[PDB]
């Protein structure tokens, strides 16, 4: 989460953000705060890679905060 | 007690809240340098 | 006439209770909660002594008891019965909906959450008992009653709270008893008193509960003025675990008036004179706090002389009231002249009144501060003044008693003066300007710490009204 | 009343009014622990000389006056 | 030093002024939330009926 | 009952034991026990006798206090055995008042003002308050100088100054927060 | 009431339903009125006029040598007299 | 009591575990509580900025 | 802007009084602010 | 109505106890006469009490006390046959104006100045309790509103005349909501000179002095104080809120003040004495101030009610002028300026150094007189704090209300 940040160079900062999502596959309703903030920063990678991380976290069975979130 | 080990892990995921707090203020920072930054590209065009 | 109006008072009285329970149960948010019971327990005893006290007792018994029922069936005995007026069908319904005590609980009794309802009905009583005046015995049957609630029925935040008055009544009922007059069970009792509640206050620290812990401080501390064992109150003060987080504005000045009183005999007049003014600050008045705040103007004053610099005679007519600060407008004055005799006078005179506000043992150290404080106008008003001259003005012996008295008053650091004894006058010393000095740093950094504690805690307090109304039933 | 009778017992120089000073204090460690803190300095004294077999004693009425203090 | 204190001070007012825009904002958004469940039920009501 | 005639012997003495050790804290706390106890129900046990002494030095006059004890050591209740602590006491007391009157006196001044029968006494005493007596005058201002630095060795003085350095920084860092 | 009057307690926190019961809270274990203590016990009440403005609880303002006398018309007139005496022995 | 522990013997130095079990659900509560405000607070402040 | 010695005839003078240029704009910036807080304190407290 | 000053004047020297004993009995007699002309006896029987226990008493309806120092006035069993007499007279007169006026013609308007006729009536024979009760009957019923605004005034005049300034206080409310409905700049100026004479008796003095100068311009003297006391009275009120450099600017050289001139002794002694002060005459000065005492303070009501703060006032303001004009002077040197003895001017210095209005400090030793007075950074330094201090405080406790809540 530092990194995303840290960086500035935008690769970098997109790929911070999908890694996320594999690690929180225990939690399963933390995931949307999370990444909150990061579909409304401004730099368009931080908002490319905050797709990736609620898809790969509620993955397989729905929940209807997760796509609140990705509207 | 049952509530008692299921808070365990409860407030491990409480931890991650935490961490989310002390995140909030490195995006801060990160935004109020850049405001300036961002004036400054529009202070060239007012100028000369 | 009798069995309906008590019918319909009973089960109104458990509806209202039931909610506030509920109400608590739902997070936390301590304060709110709380007020709903202030606003309540005066409400609910005028209604009660309307249409005979005999009201209460329909809700005595519809709640489970311990030994409450007893101790109120005495009274409506000794106004003549009144257990025939209040029967049963309108003093005793659980029925089958809860709105006069859910039918489940009763039944079951392991499931039962009666203890807040049956903290706030023993309350009642007390208060009722309390008006009449009824000592000793009034004392043991209180004590009884409040302690098997803690016991019967699980302690909580929650529970604490409302025992929170419980602990008020019984500790203030034993004060006056032992101000009345010693007695062979005022002696013995004390010792329970003191401890019990010096018990529970580290039990609210396990609890984290700072409304707690504010009200069980109070009450041993004004036990240790009373009785005047203020060799306790200062062991008391060493130690400092007073909160200000879920602890009441009207509670903060309850703090500071006392401690003000333990300052004073360490005879560090200084941060006693601090906490007056700022037990004032947290002070709310209306009417209800007028005894309180009488005496806090009075307690000012006191503290003022002792560091010896006099208030003004201004200082008492622009106080709102001057209708029981004649004696202490008098003693502003008498230690103002450096005038003995007008000392002697009043002191003798206000006796009675002096020993009752624990204001008499001050006035022992004000004898001795006459003199000192009669110094502290001519040193003043005159620079450079001869040993003699002061010897003229305030009657002294000798010009060597003139040194003995203004070096000991330096130290302390009344006169802020040095004594010349080769060229045989006293030169009162300057201030000059403090402007070049690093003085006016140290004041700014008071102001500037407290405007930077206030920018950060205004955000906190956004956020709390927002959960406050989102818990709260639609409007 | 104080505790003033109960710190007044260890004080006093007879062995055996020290062993004495204890016997009373343990009972009332949790009820008044604001008015025996005065001389808790003579209850850890107590603990450093072996001649005392109410070495164990002094610990284990001193360890619980921090706790109540909230130490 | 002096100076800054009070420039301390005048922020203490404006972030004071901050509080105020959503104390005010948190009675008119809790009063309109509550209207319109009240408002839906009689929507509903209507349906109901026949 | 629970009374006996050398209940008030015991009162009076150990009001003068507090004293001069210094707890005169304690001794005003002290005193409102006693005072609903016996002084305003039973009048006086010989209580005016510690309580006047409190009251001179707190008045600042060492003259009549001195005397008091003088006339004291001529009277028996025991109150010979605390005349002499009182003495001693008195001493000290009047040695911490006189370091900002003065800046410098003759050694027969001294000698009168904090109450002595010899000049060894006096100078003793001088010395304990590190003062040359040297010129046949003390200097009360070298005693001062050196309380100074002992403060300016330790790091309890050199933060309670706060410096200006120290301010800035973290005045800067709430802001910055 | 002091420094810090009467009216800046009621507007700072405001007298509520809420409050009232705790400042009874406050009266009571404080044991009492004081207000009610003096004039029962006294038979007597505070400052009363002298000449207006001088005493007396009021909204004027006052001296600092109130209590002080008007002898001060005697003074001047001997002063002059006084003064002639000195000069011209 | 005064010199037996006869009140508050319900919960509380029982055993041990049972005082473990007090001590840390009111820490819990308060706690999640503190956490959820403060996070809210900054959240308003870093949407002031981008914006 | 003097004043005189009648113990030796002495005349002192002296040009102005130094003072605060700041501070007198700063006694004018607290009159303005201040009145400001009155309607802050009016308003959000009336709503309750 | 008009009377009621002249009247009151006269009456408070027998009151007085402090005055000259030939220019008291002279005054006994004026006054007692214009009872028996008009009738007043009801405040008479008012007059009676206030003096109990005073010189100057004489009365026959109460008790005589000891002390007395007139004897050429009293009550009357002619005076109250004359009482008697014109109370019943006046029932009779007010009956027809009611009757006459309700009934044949406009009940509302006319009869309602037959009601301001009557309150004329009560306030010429000194019933204050009857007047105010039918000009409220005049309210009450149609009138024009510049009438409304003079019945008003007139409640008004009875505060000063009974002498307690509560009574006038309540009335001059309703005269400024009034005056600037209706506009009127004719009935300002009485309004001036009214809230002037209330301040006057009042505290305030600071605000006196401009409303005072301003009804020098234009006046009406029709229920209302004689020129002669205004003129006085502005003399006053300009020491009290001016410094001397701005005496002899805005007080002295006003020519409504000099088109009288003096015309009384108590107009020429505060005129002597204004002067001295600016002119930097520090000899006729304190010989001024004994006739200040004599002639303005204790003749007039209103300021024998600060009689005493007028001592204090006016040592303080001599001695504000010369030590920030001088620095290390000798008492011996002031007094035979002052014209003083030292052993008084030690002592008037020493009343004003505690409180901090000279801010000076005095050499007893050589009796060198210092000067120490702030007027630097130090003292800008001073000022800020005392407002900053406030203000921080303000922001405590609103900020802690805001956040409870």
């Amino acid at each position: 989460l530092h990194v995303a940040v840290s960086d500035s160079n935008d690769d970098v900062r997109r790929a911070a953000v999908i890694a996320l999502g594999f690690v929180l596959l225990r939690d399963y309703t933390t995931v949307p705060r999370i990444v909150q903030l990061l579909s409304k920063s401004h730099n368009a990678h931080v908002r490319c890679g905050t797709a990736f991380a609620l898809g790969i976290a509620c993955a397989g069975k729905g929940l209807q905060s997760a796509i609140d979130v990705l509207d | 007690s049952d509530i008692y080990f299921k808070l365990k892990k409860l407030e491990k995921e409480y931890e991650l809240l935490t961490l989310q707090e002390d995140y909030i203020k490195d995006e801060q920072r990160h935004l109020k340098r850049e405001l300036k930054r961002a004036q400054e590209e529009v202070k060239r065009i007012q100028s000369v | 006439l009798h069995h309906s109006e008590k019918k319909y008072a009973e089960e109104d009285q458990v509806q209202e209770l039931l909610k506030v329970l509920n109400e608590i149960s739902k997070t936390t948010l301590t304060l709110d909660p709380r007020y709903i019971w202030r606003s309540l327990k005066d409400l609910s005893s005028l209604r009660n002594q309307e249409l005979l006290n005999a009201e209460t007792l329909c809700f005595t018994v519809n709640v489970l008891y311990p030994d409450s029922s007893s101790f109120k069936k005495n009274l409506l005995k000794f106004i003549t019965s009144n257990h025939k007026s209040s029967v049963p069908g309108s003093a005793e319904l659980r029925n089958s909906y809860p709105a006069s005590f859910y039918s489940v609980n009763t039944e079951k009794k392991t499931i039962e959450v009666t203890a807040e309802i049956n903290c706030f009905m023993h309350l009642l009583v007390q208060l009722f008992l309390w008006d009449s005046k009824e000592l000793e015995q009034l004392v043991e049957f209180n004590r009884k009653v409040v302690i098997p609630n803690l016991l019967c029925y699980y302690n909580l935040r929650s529970l604490n709270l409302i025992n929170a008055k419980l602990w008020f009544y019984i500790y203030l009922s034993h004060e006056t008893l032992a101000r009345s007059s010693e007695e062979i069970n005022s002696d013995n009792q004390n010792i329970i008193l003191r401890s019990t509640m010096m018990k529970f206050l580290k039990i609210a620290s396990l609890k984290h509960d700072n409304e707690t812990k504010a009200m069980l401080i109070n009450l041993i501390l004004r036990d240790f003025l009373n009785n005047g064992e203020v060799d306790s109150a200062s062991d008391f003060i060493s130690k400092l675990e007073y909160p200000h987080t879920d602890v009441s504005s009207s509670l903060e000045a309850r703090y500071f008036f006392y401690l003000s009183k333990i300052n004073a005999i360490q005879l560090d007049y200084s941060t006693a004179n601090e906490y007056i003014i700022a037990a004032i600050r947290k002070a709310p008045h209306n009417s209800k706090s007028l005894g309180f705040l009488q005496q806090s103007n009075k307690l000012h004053c006191c503290i003022q002389l002792l560091m010896g610099d006099i208030p003004e005679l201004s200082f008492f007519h622009q106080s709102n009231m001057q209708k029981s600060l004649l004696p202490y407008y008098h003693l502003t004055k008498a230690v103002k002249l450096g005038d003995l005799k007008k000392f002697t006078s009043t002191i003798t005179k206000y006796k009675q009144l002096l020993l009752k506000d624990d204001t008499y043992q001050l006035c022992v150290r004000l004898r001795s501060n006459v003199i000192k404080t009669g110094i502290r106008i001519i040193s003043l008003t005159y620079k450079k003044i001869s040993l003699r001259d002061i010897c003229l003005k305030l009657n002294l012996d000798s010009e060597q008693t003139v040194e003995y008295m203004v070096s000991r008053a330096i130290r302390d650091g009344v006169i802020e003066a040095k004594i010349n004894h080769e060229d045989g006058f006293i030169e009162t010393t300057e201030l000059l300007n403090i402007y070049d000095s690093e003085d006016p740093q140290q004041v700014f950094d008071e102001r500037i710490k407290f405007a930077n504690q206030l920018h950060d805690e205004y955000l906190v307090s956004m956020r709390y009204p927002e959960d406050k109304k989102t818990q709260q039933n639609e409007k | 009343t104080t505790a003033a009778p109960l710190l007044a017992l260890l004080r006093e120089n007879q062995d055996s009014v020290k062993t004495y000073a204890l016997e009373s204090i343990n009972n009332v460690v949790d009820q008044l622990w604001s008015e025996i803190s005065n001389e808790l300095p003579d209850i850890e004294a107590l603990y450093d000389d072996d001649t005392f077999s109410d070495r164990e004693m002094a610990a284990l009425i001193a360890s619980k006056v921090y706790y109540n203090l909230g130490e | 030093i002096n100076i800054s204190n009070n420039l301390q001070k005048a922020l203490t007012v404006k972030t004071n002024d901050e509080l105020m825009v959503i104390y005010i904002s948190n009675l008119v958004r809790s009063i309109i939330a509550f209207d319109d469940l009240i408002e839906n039920k009689i929507q509903n009501k209507k349906i109901q009926e026949q | 009952l629970s009374e006996s005639d050398k209940k008030s012997k015991l009162i009076s003495l150990y009001l003068l034991n507090l004293l001069s050790q210094n707890n005169t804290t304690k001794f005003h706390s002290e005193l409102q026990y006693l005072d609903k106890h016996i002084k305003n129900l039973e009048d006086d046990s010989l209580l005016s006798y510690p309580i006047k002494l409190d009251r001179w030095l707190m008045e600042g006059s060492y003259q009549k206090a001195w005397d008091l004890l003088q006339s004291g050591s001529q009277n028996i209740s025991e109150f010979d055995s605390f005349t002499d602590i009182l003495k001693s006491a008195i001493r000290d007391e009047i040695a911490k008042n006189t370091e900002l009157s003065y800046d410098f006196l003759p050694l027969s001044n001294i000698k009168a003002l904090l109450f002595f029968n010899n000049e060894k006494e006096t100078e003793k005493f001088a010395l304990e308050r590190n003062w040359p007596i040297v010129n046949s005058k003390v200097y009360f201002n070298n005693q001062s100088k050196e309380k100074a630095d002992y403060e300016d060795e330790m790091m309890h003085e050199e933060d309670q100054k706060t410096n200006i350095i120290e301010k800035a920084m973290d005045y800067a860092i709430s802001i910055e927060n | 009431m002091s420094t810090d009057v009467a009216a800046a307690q009621a507007q700072s926190k405001i007298d509520l339903t809420k409050k009232k019961n705790e400042e009874i809270n406050k009266k009571s274990l404080e044991e009492d009125d004081e207000f009610e203590d003096f004039p029962i016990d006294t038979w007597a009440n505070g400052e009363t006029i002298k000449s207006n403005a001088v005493t007396q609880t009021n909204i004027w303002e006052e001296n600092w040598d109130d209590v002080e006398v008007d002898d001060d018309f005697t003074n001047e007139l001997k002063a002059e007299l006084d003064r002639y005496k000195r000069e011209n022995q | 009591a005064a010199v037996t522990s006869s009140n508050i013997v319900l919960e509380t130095h029982e055993s041990g575990i049972k005082p473990y079990f007090e001590q840390k659900i009111q820490e819990t509560e308060l706690k999640i509580r503190s956490k959820t405000e403060n996070v809210r607070r900054l959240e308003a402040q870093r949407n002031a900025l981008n914006d | 802007y003097g004043v005189l010695d009648q113990g030796n005839g002495w005349l002192y003078v002296y040009e102005t009084p130094n003072q605060d240029a700041t501070y007198d704009s700063a006694l004018e910036l607290v009159g303005q602010l201040n009145k400001v807080v009155d309607q802050l304190f009016e308003k959000a407290s009336v709503l309750y | 109505r008009v009377p009621n000053y002249e009247v009151s004047e006269k009456a408070f020297l027998l009151t007085q106890s402090k005055v000259s004993i030939e220019q008291r009995k002279e005054a006994a007699e004026f006054v007692l006469a214009k009872i028996k002309e008009e009738e007043m006896a009801p405040y008479y029987k008012y007059l009676c009490e206030e003096y109990l226990v005073n010189n100057g008493q004489s009365d026959l309806e109460h008790d005589e006390k000891s002390d007395s120092l007139n004897e050429w006035i009293k009550f009357d069993q002619e005076l109250y046959n004359e009482l008697c007499k014109k109370n019943e007279s006046k029932i009779k007169e007010l009956n027809e104006k009611i009757q006459k006026l309700e009934e044949d013609d406009e009940g509302e308007l006319e009869q309602a100045q037959a009601w301001i006729n009557l309150g004329e009536y009560y306030a010429q024979i000194g019933d204050k309790d009857n007047a105010e009760k039918t000009l409220g009957k005049s309210l009450s019923k149609a009138i024009s509103t510049g009438a409304k605004i003079d019945v008003m005034l007139t409640i008004a005049r009875l505060g000063f005349f009974y002498n307690d300034q509560l009574y006038v206080k309540e009335k001059l409310e309703a005269v400024n909501s009034m005056i600037e409905k209706g506009g009127d700049w004719e009935r300002r100026n009485r309004y001036k000179t009214y809230y002037g004479i209330h301040c006057l008796a009042v505290r305030n003095f600071k605000e006196a002095a401009k409303l005072l100068v301003d009804s020098l311009a234009t006046f009406t003297s029709i229920e209302l104080t004689s020129y002669e006391s205004i003129a006085t009275y502005a003399s006053v009120t300009g020491l009290f809120t001016l410094e001397r450099t701005d005496l002899k600017s805005k007080v002295i050289d006003s020519p409504e003040l000099l088109s009288l001139i003096s015309t009384t002794a108590a107009l020429q002694s505060i005129s002597s004495l204004t002067i001295s002060l600016y002119a930097s005459d520090y000899a006729s000065y304190f010989p001024y101030l004994l006739e200040t005492y004599a002639n303005v303070l204790i003749p007039c009501k209103y300021l024998n009610r600060h009689a005493d703060f007028f001592v204090r006032e006016m040592r303080r303001k001599v001695y504000a002028q010369l030590l920030e004009s001088y620095k290390t002077l000798s008492l011996k040197s002031m007094a035979s300026a002052f014209g003083v003895s030292v052993a008084f001017l030690d002592n008037d210095l020493g009343k004003f150094i505690p409180n901090k209005q000279l801010n000076c400090v005095i050499d007893r030793v050589n009796g060198i007189v210092e000067t120490n007075r702030p007027d630097n950074k130090n003292a800008q330094y001073h000022l800020l704090v005392k407002q900053g201090d406030g203000l921080l405080t303000k922001l405590q406790k609103y900020g802690a209300a805001v956040r409870l809540t």
